[PDB]
């Protein structure tokens, strides 16, 4: 699925953020990354989702080159991929249901349909009860659980996250982190952006360590 | 068929929640629009014609820039759900309809509004604008606020490109 | 004294940092200025008494709304920075210094323009005086002002408990 | 200094986010507000700062009630607290620098101690070499630590820390928490919000815990 070929980064300024990074990763794997502040780990996630564009090296998703992709074939990219972001980059002025439907809206589903599935996506976190807020009316950690959500609403074929267990406690981390093992039970890809030990010491899954933009 | 209806009650549901800005800015159109009205019917009930064909250029040229400008910082507030929509996967059509459909319905509230107040200025003090006329300025000032706000989300729309 | 600086520099950063929006902004307010402007110089020249004055309102109407529009519009587009600065501690007078700047800095450069664009009218094809552009200036910039200073209270108390 | 005295919160819709929450707090303490996500942590944090009111009950800071502050005498209090937000609250269309200096500013500081303090505090949290960036070419930790420095540049009298060590790794956390107990041993008071278990074990404060609105 995802391949890096000797790839680089370097911002407007002169800030490297990367520097010869190369890895595969397999259909249906689940991997960790993690770093110091500043190491490099959301530009990497990011050339994956082809919001940004590597400096050198090519970039290869799902065997298909996306080093140079046209600004027409991006969103047909991005579909296929669900991004939890550090951020959350909700919509403020759109309830819960409406922020956790729009990827099924873009793709074209039923009333009923959506209906269904995103009651069943707001069940899996926990914000059954608040799909009729706005994102103003919510913690921290219900925000990025709506972000969550609306993440694992369409089926993706590759799962990015950025840091998705910060603001959440070590009881919704470990549930958090069971629902992407279910996801990636079923085939999906997972890349999860983080730096605590304490999950990730209790299981056994491949790693990857980012120092200054150096891949070991 | 089924997204024309999605984009044209986010379209609605953008000028409701924000009721006075809206109609300060419509308030703006039809002041701005009902000058060339009356002006224009004055000649018509009524060699010093060709020194202010210069000039009636001059108020036609404001309702331009008036609807333009309004159309343009709506968008400029709501520039962050252009880059979330676009982070998700959404075509650039998908993104547009509901900026275009907003900016027709502002320059179309105004235009409806400038032909209010064109008729009690001649209740107060001669004969007003026909059904054609009226038509065909609400069908204008729709175009212009089209064509305002497809100008705007395409500027907005090539700055959160990966480049 | 020592924060007329800083709340001059803060007003001129936002509308240097986009050209072209401030410079349409600004375009708008010296079209809409220009019409009082060649209409007064030729009923000056020349000279119905019910048949003007309901238009010499019109376009003063005008003018007081395009440019409390403009200012209504660009603080809403930085009013985050306002709720940030309110969190801090600062006062609302030292939030409204470089508003108010703004506003009448917005109204001076669209008059400034407007009597340009007359002057080449008359070029084109006896005009305002030296006082008569010195009172547009004057009144562009109080408007400029007052709709700054509108616009930021009502900004102010949005961010209250 | 904070006190409370039967302090309930609800907000508008009936969610009560707090309820008969009574503690005291003597100056130069320092202590941890944990719970679950939801608790009603950062409503605890708003209420001390003065930024919501709340529905019932008394509040005093430094023996002052402050429950029902006038909008004149706000500013003077929050002058007094450094506060740190969880979405870090800064100004994207300033530099660094001038997102830290606006304290000074506001304060009414000349230009020569503007600089030395400044630079000082871009220097605890290693973002000194970052002073003329703006706050879009940060990272998230970087634009935290940013926060951080704003927060701990005036010389306050009471931190409100709201989960200061997100985004972070452990070794940056570790360094954090030793920035705030040196600001704290010359008398500051510290009340921090956290998520991590791991920080707070290794060190003996006080522990104030909360579940669905409820003291411990
Ligand atoms: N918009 C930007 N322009 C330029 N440089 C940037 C920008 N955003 C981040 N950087 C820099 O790129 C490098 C990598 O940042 P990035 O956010 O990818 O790191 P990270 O390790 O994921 O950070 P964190 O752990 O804090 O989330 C750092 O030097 C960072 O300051
Ligand atoms: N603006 C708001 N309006 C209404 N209810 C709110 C608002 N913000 C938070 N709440 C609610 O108040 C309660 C407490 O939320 P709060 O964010 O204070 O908790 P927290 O424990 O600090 O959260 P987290 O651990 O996720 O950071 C929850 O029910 C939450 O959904």
């Amino acid at each position: 699925m995802i391949r890096f070929e000797h790839v680089s980064k370097a911002y407007l300024g002169g800030r490297q953020a990367l520097q010869g990074v190369t890895f595969h990763m397999q259909p249906g794997e689940m991997a960790f990354l993690t770093g110091h502040s500043g190491a490099g780990k959301s530009t990497l996630l990011k050339l994956i989702c082809g919001i940004e564009r590597p400096s050198a090296g090519k970039i290869w998703f799902s065997g298909h080159d996306i080093t140079r992709l046209k600004n027409r074939e991006v969103p047909f990219l991005r579909r296929q991929i669900g991004m939890i972001f550090q951020d959350h980059h909700l919509l403020m002025d759109r309830t819960v249901y409406d922020n956790v439907a729009i990827p099924l809206i873009i793709a074209g589903a039923s009333g009923d349909d959506i209906r269904r599935r995103v009651s069943a996506a707001l069940d899996k976190v926990g914000l059954l009860d608040k799909a009729k807020n706005f994102p103003i009316q919510l913690s921290g950690g219900e925000q990025q659980r709506v972000g969550i959500a609306r993440a694992v609403v369409n089926k993706p074929a590759v799962l990015l996250a950025d840091q998705p267990t910060g603001n959440l406690d070590d009881a919704l981390s470990e549930g958090i982190l069971r629902l992407f093992e279910e996801f990636n039970r079923v085939g999906v890809t997972v890349l999860m952006a983080t730096h605590d030990i304490n999950l990730i010491s209790r299981r056994s899954y491949r790693m990857l360590t980012l120092s200054d933009g150096h891949l070991h | 068929n089924e997204q024309v209806r999605y984009a044209f009650h986010g379209a609605l549901q953008d000028l409701k929640s924000k009721p006075f800005a809206t109609f300060l800015t419509v308030m703006v159109i039809a002041i701005s629009l009902t000058l060339p009205s009356v002006c224009y019917m004055v000649y018509k009930n009524v060699l010093v014609g060709r020194v202010s064909a210069m000039i009636g250029v001059l108020m036609v040229a404001a309702v331009f820039l008036v609807i333009g400008n309004s159309v343009r910082l709506s968008i400029f507030a709501r520039r962050d759900s252009i880059n979330v929509q676009k982070l998700i996967g959404a075509t650039d059509g998908f993104i547009l309809r509901p900026f275009l459909y907003g900016g027709a319905l502002l320059g179309f509230s105004g235009a409806l509004l400038s032909l209010i107040l064109s008729e009690i200025l001649v209740l107060r003090l001669i004969n007003g604008l026909s059904f054609d006329e009226c038509l065909l300025l609400l069908l204008v000032c729709s175009m212009i606020g089209w064509v305002a706000a497809w100008l705007a989300t395409v500027q907005h729309l090539r700055h959160f490109t990966p480049e």
